[PDB]
RNA sequence: AAUUGAAGAGUUUGAUCAUGGCUCAGAUUGAACGCUGGCGGCAGGCCUAACACAUGCAAGUCGAACGGUAACAGGAAGAAGCUUGCUUCUUUGCUGACGAGUGGCGGACGGGUGAGUAAUGUCUGGGAAACUGCCUGAUGGAGGGGGAUAACUACUGGAAACGGUAGCUAAUACCGCAUAACGUCGCAAGACCAAAGAGGGGGACCUUCGGGCCUCUUGCCAUCGGAUGUGCCCAGAUGGGAUUAGCUAGUAGGUGGGGUAACGGCUCACCUAGGCGACGAUCCCUAGCUGGUCUGAGAGGAUGACCAGCCACACUGGAACUGAGACACGGUCCAGACUCCUACGGGAGGCAGCAGUGGGGAAUAUUGCACAAUGGGCGCAAGCCUGAUGCAGCCAUGCCGCGUGUAUGAAGAAGGCCUUCGGGUUGUAAAGUACUUUCAGCGGGGAGGAAGGGAGUAAAGUUAAUACCUUUGCUCAUUGACGUUACCCGCAGAAGAAGCACCGGCUAACUCCGUGCCAGCAGCCGCGGUAAUACGGAGGGUGCAAGCGUUAAUCGGAAUUACUGGGCGUAAAGCGCACGCAGGCGGUUUGUUAAGUCAGAUGUGAAAUCCCCGGGCUCAACCUGGGAACUGCAUCUGAUACUGGCAA
């Protein structure tokens, strides 16, 4: 079960987030595949602050990638149907 | 970080005047300007090679009140700023908030200047500012909040500042405390009795 | 010794003394084929091959053999006997 | 007495010799801190800074002046 | 937009040139020592003994598996202090919930330290001989029985740890027969193999009144596949030493059995007598590795602290078990070393996990806080467990800034200091005067990191169902360790906040005075002879700055191992001189594969990192976005000038 999930960058207590594919037992800010996206929490409306590329989430369930509730909770904070 | 000492020596030991000392009355009359700085140096002493790059290098350092740790750091990235690396150099040492409101008429000095800067006094594009290091980008306004417009120092010192010939990069409205920026000072815009020169050959080797 | 799965430990050798009996029960009729082997018989062999031929193959169910040591044995074991006609 | 800032690892006080631990310093008890570096015998020490009310005590005298070999 | 980057000077001599070591100015530290010391933000912070380890704490969970109910909370048959149901109370597990036990799953993840290992390893390409718990898609099935068993009782050993025996019983625990295929064995016939059940709601029917029955949710089992975590093989590179020249006996290879999930001397049996190596074998020393960092024009050197991948390891040594996977950090057994409890029989244990202790050492942190964030395990969910982390303490260690106040101010004070003893100077410096006070200190307003989850309604699907479950927005009351947060306004006052190295040259900055090759100075050449710009102090400046010097280390300069890019007559350097098999190169002509080299395409070159252009932190550091880079490697298909092979 390889999932989609969240990782973690940014500096003290000013997050900033870094969604990736990786197994579930693996290092939450280390191994994986290949990141689609990123999050600010500080979303900062100038320019950008929570990207997500859609069409890899579509295709890595497409193999099984029980997602988190973060992401999914982004899903819901994209407007993906819209 | 300052110098805070004795800062007419400094005109003194350079010969130049390069602003500090101001005030209202320009003219000096208390120092007795070129000559010796102290109680010994009463010989002309030779300036080799290497201390005539460190002499307008005091000229530079002072002016805009920029230390040896941080003009250093200005050298590096300027190397990479294609063109005249003195004037990519000058693109970095004329973004200075002491600088512009030096530029702007506010303050007798650039230390009066620093010490509108330094008490919260400076509004900058519908920022209240901070910290005196930070390059001001053009298409940007100056102004001063409204606790500290007009007391009783800014007057006289916007006096002899508009004496001056207001060089034309940045446009000072002063009667209700704001400036303009618009865009970088040239070659073509400065006194150009500072040797540039002298000082990339110090950050050459 | 220190943690509270240490019932683990209790379990392993709990376990143990069950599935190496089902060892000792699968290897003694792979044993059993090879009593007959060197006899001379095709199919002394070959009816005792039907009483190892559920039982390793039980086993491979029941969660010991990993499907291929199971493919292995019933297959030399049946060309063991054919070796000879 | 010293003129250096140093800090505390615990207090301890013990029952029989028992160590049991305890953050809270009474005043009117007696304590045994832990770890400090520079602890002499007969320094007065403040814990909030403030001027101390000082104590210089040391006064007996040792009689012998016996020589070592180790 | 993305490689615009390369300097030297002192030093042998009376002087010059050359040669050539020495040394210095740059930068960078996982730093340390001394002097001194206000603040904010951001990173890092035991390298030496993988040294020995007190104490507490780092992996638990599910009752929607069950027998049970040990606490606790209701309720219930029944029952009153006699305030006529305000309630004392034994019983029942009808429920909530659940210590303990059985059982499903995890415990191999994350974390921590580099001792081993020069190649079973790593890295970077390529593979062929496998598996894959959890995850997911599709396809069949999920019938009917049984025997033990802990817990729990009887009796009871022991100081404790930890147990003892006869019984009895439940469960997704264990074991049976039926039934099996596109699954397995076999040329072909045929021959065998699986499991399960709990929970929710409800209409008639049904009531032995546990429910049976319909259905949703959740779950099990067989198999073909995928994502995938992993195992295995090959080539090329991956350190020094030849004062390390031969090494090897399951060692090279075949046949045959066996072996593991998989292929092989992986292992026995016999035959053959080779395999590797001077294009460096074996032996020895040291060492984890890579991306990358530091410097550098570049090529190259040194080095892998923090970060991420791979490897190894778990006190020392070994073996095997269970499981999807271990030869298992906080597991079994045996053995050893050294410690700890003891009532002296007998018993234990693993910090190279967080924090700490003594010691080692020039040197390196709270015996800290909270689960709010994110990730994980278990579970339906609610939650619990979380020293993984999010923060928070100590540390001018480092990378960046803030402030230590400012204008005016000449009689050019005092005092000090030097001096044609006239004067000059320290010095707009201070005093004085006019403002202001960022952070202080102090007092109060006060965003975001918060997404979810739970509660209520309705609607969209399922179905007998307007029920349940799921989903969809909405509605309601709440969830922050940090936090006296960030940050804004307001208050009196410049009040609390400047020091360290240096002054002969290199290399910017001076005279006296006090000692007289004395005491001392120092990176280098060298100073001190009573009659010093090098010593000590004072004053005068200088460079830097809450940091500053010194010390140790890598690179540079060093064209000082010179492929890029050096020399050998005299300066170090041509073997005493020939012969010569390895080896290195090679005249000319034609044809030829296209090895070498060359073009193009494809896939790889993880991300971060360095660089280019921006966004966000108020700006900087820092944190990132897109892109470039990744200078490389392999493979496919083309060209034939020069090299090689091949042939005349």
């Amino acid at each position: 079960m390889v999932t989609i999930r969240l990782a973690r960058h940014g500096a003290k207590k000013r997050p900033f987030y870094q969604v990736v594919v990786a197994d579930s037992r693996n290092a939450r800010n280390g191994r994986f595949i290949e990141r689609v996206g990123f999050f600010n929490p500080i979303a900062s409306e100038k320019e950008e602050g929570t990207r997500l590329d859609l069409d890899r989430i579509a295709h890595w369930v497409g193999q099984g990638a029980t997602i988190s509730d973060r992401v999914a909770a982004l899903i819901k904070e994209v407007n993906k149907a819209a | 970080a300052r110098y805070l000492g004795p800062k007419l020596k400094l005109s003194r030991r350079e010969g130049t005047d390069l602003f500090l000392k101001s005030g209202v009355r320009a003219i000096d009359t208390k120092c007795k300007i070129e000559q010796a700085p102290g109680q010994h140096g009463a010989r002309k002493p030779r300036l080799s090679d290497y201390g005539v790059q460190l002499r307008e290098k005091q000229k530079v350092r002072r002016i805009y009140g920029v230390l040896e740790r941080q003009f250093r750091n200005y050298y590096k990235e300027a190397a990479r700023l294609k063109g005249n690396t003195g004037e990519n150099l000058l693109a970095l040492l004329e973004g200075r908030l002491d600088n512009v409101v030096y530029r702007m008429g506010f303050g007798a000095t650039r230390a009066e200047a620093r010490q509108l800067v330094s008490h919260k006094a400076i509004m900058v594009n519908g920022r209240v500012v901070n910290i005196a290091s930070y390059q001001v980008s053009p298409n940007d306004v100056v102004s001063i909040r409204e606790k500290a417009k007009k007391q009783s120092r800014v007057k006289a010192a916007l006096e002899l500042a508009e004496q001056r010939e207001k060089p034309t990069w940045l446009e000072v409205d002063a009667g209700k405390m704001e400036g303009t920026f618009k865009r970088k000072p040239e070659r073509s815009d400065l006194s150009a009795d500072i040797n540039e020169h002298l000082i990339v050959e110090l950050y050459s080797k | 010794n220190i943690k509270s799965a240490k019932k683990r430990a209790i379990q392993s050798e709990k376990a143990r003394k069950h599935n190496a009996s089902r060892r000792s029960m699968m290897r003694t009729f792979i044993k059993k084929v090879y009593a007959a082997i060197e006899a001379g018989d095709k199919a002394a062999a070959q009816k005792a091959f039907n009483e190892m031929q559920p039982i390793v193959d039980r086993q491979a169910a029941k969660g010991l053999i990993h499907k291929n040591k199971a493919a292995r044995h019933k297959a030399n074991l049946t060309a063991q006997i054919n070796k000879l006609a | 007495v010293k003129a250096a800032r140093e800090r505390f690892g615990r207090i301890v006080q013990m029952h029989a010799n028992k160590r049991e631990e305890i953050k809270e310093v009474r005043a009117g008890d007696i304590a045994a801190a832990i770890g400090l570096k520079d602890v002499t015998t007969g320094d007065t020490l403040c814990d909030p800074d403030a001027p101390i009310i000082l104590e210089r005590m040391e006064f007996p005298e040792p009689v012998i002046s016996i020589a070592v070999e180790p």
